[PDB]
RNA sequence: ACACGUGCGCGAGUCGGGGGCUACGAAAGCCGCCGUGGCGCAAUGAAGGUGAAGGCCGGCGCCGCCGGCCGAGGUGGGAUCC
RNA sequence: GGCGCGCCGGGCCCGGGUCUUCCCGGAGUCGGGUUGCUUGGGAAUGCAGCCCAAAGCGGGUGGUAAACUCCAUCUAAGGCU
RNA sequence: CAGUAACGGCGAGUGAACAGGGAAGAGCCCAGCGCCGAAUCCCCGCCCCGCGGCGGGGCGCGGGAAAUGUGGCGUACGGAAG
């Protein structure tokens, strides 16, 4: 009942043991730093929200998140970028209702 | 084989020649056409020199460009099979014995 | 206009091709120039290998060539680490470094580590001021016997391992090579749709 | 040799072997592959059937290295390994089979064309044809897969 | 550092704060000439990134470029050709308005050398760019080993040869499967290699 | 570039043409762990792919598979040879 | 003119590995829609105009449009050689 | 590779890339982030060398640029501090 290594199928290719070298330092670009989180949080207070974000808020407020996704998808560009944007404007909108009652 | 090999290898030591790309084409010549009792050859543009209205393009015209001007991308060199080049030296050597 | 049965054929000669005809009367003059510039380089590096620095043992990508081994850009930073050579010191003793090379396998790593161990042993290192040797160099009797290596240093020869005639077991006789391949194909092809209908169940 | 050519023999004639009636004019059928569906239809049908029309699927970034699978037939299988191995295997009593790594010699798939000489083999190939396997088994041998 | 706060502020251009600043400046700039010296970088931050330092011999010209596409300069729309080349209105220019800005700066300032450039505002009719210029003959630049690459005659008029960052964007160079058409030095070098018969001496 | 014919070399191979090594010579000679590579040695399907003789005699008048040995057709016409 | 022996002039007063604690990025730009040109690049290879316009376990690519995921692979919008 | 994948009144025609062998082979620097009393640079006057590639060393509450950021360390291969 000996199997052979096969150039095709489910677990294919030459027999190779995989070494765990530390992942490259370029891989962690765009990873959210504790300080740079503070700076975007800081300027969010100073600047506020863009007119397309403020309209996206007021479609999430009345509960119309598909029509808020279809809105942002037109404005910001793609579907992955819109789905992220809506879930950020759903986070900073649900955070206002926490600050509302107390 | 000795003739064949000698008469392909001797072409390889041979420098290119060509007529110049511009030879006979450095006129602004234009045919007069019919109605002028002259032979529809491109004639040179007018002016009190001997060339004015002569015959400037074409193999046959004095001055003029030669027929099919010689290019430097003529296939000058010939490659012989190494086995054949060897079987020419062998032959050339064995002939020297007698 | 086509005469009879002949090949249907499309010359790419409709552009003004005669303006851009590259001829090769340079060829023997080029070769003389490259050879003079190679001898002139080799004389400038008096003791050092004329070919340039050692390259790593490297598998060729894509299935066509992965049975072959070629010289690489340079040694990986993790091949240099295990060898224990500082990446900036490596380049000064004639070792190719490219920091772009990963190491997915331990075999490729250990081949190229052992490759550098061999180099560091053979390499005769001259002192910086020649008149006074210091602690981290080669002995003066070796320095006199140090002269150029022509062709690529430790040339990377492709070698297949010897195997002797084995008696064929009943496992090897019973193994269905063709049936095993055709099963494997259908399993990889029908993995996602089987798992789709295990979900439905 | 310009002297061996036909043009030398045609000095003194008139038309230069190109016809007195139907002159050697420039391009009297159009240029290149012109009129393949019109005035040259019969040539492109009598001699090039299939020339016009689409058939099959486009494959945009085709990389010829992926589909690379150089095939060896069983009839030339013993040329991959030295003639010394073929001799010494038949002599030696053990029943020990020499190993033919088809991948080392530079082939991947073993196809089953010819008669294979009756002595055991261990063919280390990447792929096998069905008939190729049956012959190797039939002679009394193993088909090892490799990657 | 302040520069990261200035960076992320400039990324919120639809914010009330930056909309006001981008409108009151884009007003200010219209009333000046199309090619005038700014006394400092309008964006000190962005100019830092693009290589502008705050030392003697670094010059900054605010130049405005008139905005829109490129209509074919042909008398009364008569392109005397085949219907393919009848196009006159909806045609576009191969280089960005920023690259056209860098080269109006670089031509006028024939002595100076265009390092780089950055956006500072757009009306419907005018885009406004600051262009970073360097004196190759000021001893601050001429004795700095970091910046004595612009002091060499290879880098005369980078803007005129698409060698500034904005000019390089027009050239379609870059590594990989999308940029095959500019393999070699350039689009012209690619074309040249491919449209040459190599007639080897033997062949 | 192609086709066919012909001459020559080698021949299931063949070819360095690119690269490299060593007055006429920018030639010639050499490389073989320089055959990378081309073309040939395998075809066919759009593709996934698959991929190029068998018979007989026995262990269970017919058995899936155990083994055994000979083993790459047949007819007709066929220069030559016997 | 280019190389080396020795005396002097003044710069230059520098390393490595392990161990914790910290730090880490280029925006009217990516990207999107549309238009024109461009490409072998085909539901759009590249380039540009105008409109929209980001993100940060993000972003780009992974040659068929799209959603859901899984992986692989680089870190664009700054520079030199 | 390759007249190939692809393009094209899918006609005429057009038409690259990867891998592979070689020629050559060499790597690097900022901004940002942060640390160091602007630790930085330019120009005038004097003196002493000194150069037909105005450079070196003194002297001066001599001037100026520069905190709207100069220099050193440091840049994705990670870096810094102790």
């Amino acid at each position: 009942a000996l199997r052979y290594p096969m150039a095709v199928g489910l677990n294919k290719g030459h027999k190779v043991t995989k070494n765990v070298s530390k992942p490259r330092h370029s891989r962690r670009r765009g990873r959210l730093t504790k300080h740079t989180k503070f700076v975007r949080d800081m300027i969010r207070e100073v600047c506020g929200f863009a007119p397309y974000e403020r309209r996206a808020m007021e479609l999430l407020k009345v509960s119309k998140d598909k029509r808020a996704l279809k809105f942002i998808k037109k404005r910001v560009g793609t579907h992955i970028r819109a789905k992220r944007k809506r879930e950020e404007l759903s986070s900073v909108l649900a955070a206002m209702r926490k600050a509302a009652a107390k | 084989i000795v003739n064949f090999v000698h008469t392909n290898l001797r072409k390889n030591n041979r420098q290119p020649y060509a007529v110049s790309e511009l030879a006979g084409h450095q006129t602004s010549a234009e045919s007069w056409g019919t109605g002028r009792a002259v032979a529809r050859i491109p004639r040179v543009r007018g002016g009190g020199t001997h060339r004015s209205g002569q015959g400037a393009f074409g193999n046959m015209c004095r001055g003029g460009r030669m027929f099919a001007p010689t290019k430097t991308w003529r296939r000058w060199h010939r490659r012989v099979n190494t086995t054949q080049k060897r079987y020419a030296i062998c032959s050339a050597l064995a002939a020297s014995a007698l | 206009a086509p005469s009879r049965n002949g090949m249907i054929l499309k010359p790419h000669f409709h552009k003004d091709w005669q303006r851009r005809v590259a001829t090769w009367f340079n060829q023997p003059a080029r070769k003389i120039r490259r050879r003079k510039a190679r001898q002139a380089r080799a004389r400038r590096i008096a003791p050092r290998p004329a070919a340039g620095p050692i390259r790593p043992i490297v598998r060729c990508p894509t299935v066509r060539y992965h049975t072959k081994v070629r010289a690489g850009r340079g040694f990986s930073l993790e091949e240099l680490r295990v060898a224990g050579i500082h990446k900036k010191v490596a380049r000064t003793i004639g070792i190719s470094v490219d920091p772009r090379r990963r190491n997915k396998s331990t075999e490729s790593l250990q081949a190229n580590v052992q490759r550098l161990k061999e180099y560091r042993s053979k390499l005769v290192l001259f002192p910086r001021k020649p008149s006074a040797p210091k602690k981290g160099d080669s002995s003066a009797e070796e320095l006199k016997l140090a002269t150029q290596l022509t062709g690529p240093v430790m040339p990377i020869r492709n070698v297949f391992k010897k195997e002797k005639a084995r008696v064929i077991t009943e496992e090897e006789k019973n193994f269905k090579a063709f049936a095993s391949l055709r099963m494997a194909r259908a399993n990889a092809r029908l993995f996602g749709i089987r798992a789709k209908r295990a979900k439905e169940a | 040799p310009s002297r061996l050519r036909k043009t030398r023999k045609l000095r003194g004639h008139v038309s230069h072997g190109h016809g007195r009636i139907g002159k050697h004019r420039k391009h009297p059928g159009g240029r290149g592959n012109a009129g393949g569906m019109h005035h040259h239809r019969i040539n492109f049908d009598k001699y090039h059937p299939g020339y016009f029309g689409k058939v099959g699927m486009r494959h945009y970034h085709l990389k010829r290295n992926q589909s690379f699978c150089p095939t060896v037939n069983l009839d030339k299988l013993w040329t991959l390994v030295s003639e010394q191995t073929r001799v010494n295997a038949a002599k030696n009593k053990t029943g020990a089979a020499p190993i033919i790594d088809v991948v080392r010699s530079g082939y991947y798939k073993v196809l089953g064309k010819g008669k294979l000489p009756k002595q055991p083999v261990i063919v280390k190939a990447k792929f096998f044809s069905r008939r190729a396997e049956e012959k190797i088994k039939g002679v009394g041998g193993a088909c090892v897969l490799v990657a | 550092g302040a520069y990261k706060y200035i960076q992320e502020l400039w990324r919120k251009k639809q914010s009330d704060v930056m909309r006001f600043l981008l409108r009151v400046r884009c007003w200010q700039y219209r009333q000046l000439s199309a090619l005038h010296r700014a006394p400092r970088p309008t964006r000190p931050d962005k100019a830092r990134r693009l290589g502008y330092k705050a030392k003697q011999g670094y010059v900054i010209y605010r130049i405005r470029v008139r905005r829109g596409g490129r209509k074919r300069p042909v008398p009364k729309g008569a392109t005397y050709g085949k219907p393919v080349h009848h196009g006159v209105n909806q045609l576009k220019f191969a280089r960005s308005l920023q690259s056209v800005a860098e080269e109006r700066a670089g031509r006028h300032c024939g002595a100076l050398r265009v390092l780089n450039s950055y956006w500072v505002g757009e009306d419907s009719t005018y885009k406004f760019f600051e262009v970073i210029l360097i004196d190759p003959f000021h001893k601050a630049i001429r004795r700095n080993p970091d910046t004595q690459w612009i002091t060499k005659p290879v880098h005369k008029h980078r803007e005129m040869r698409g060698l500034t960052s904005a000019g390089r964007k027009s050239r379609g160079l870059g590594k990989g499967h999308k940029f095959h058409h500019t393999i070699g030095g350039s689009r012209r070098a690619a074309w040249r290699r491919r449209n040459t018969l190599q007639l080897h001496r033997y062949r």
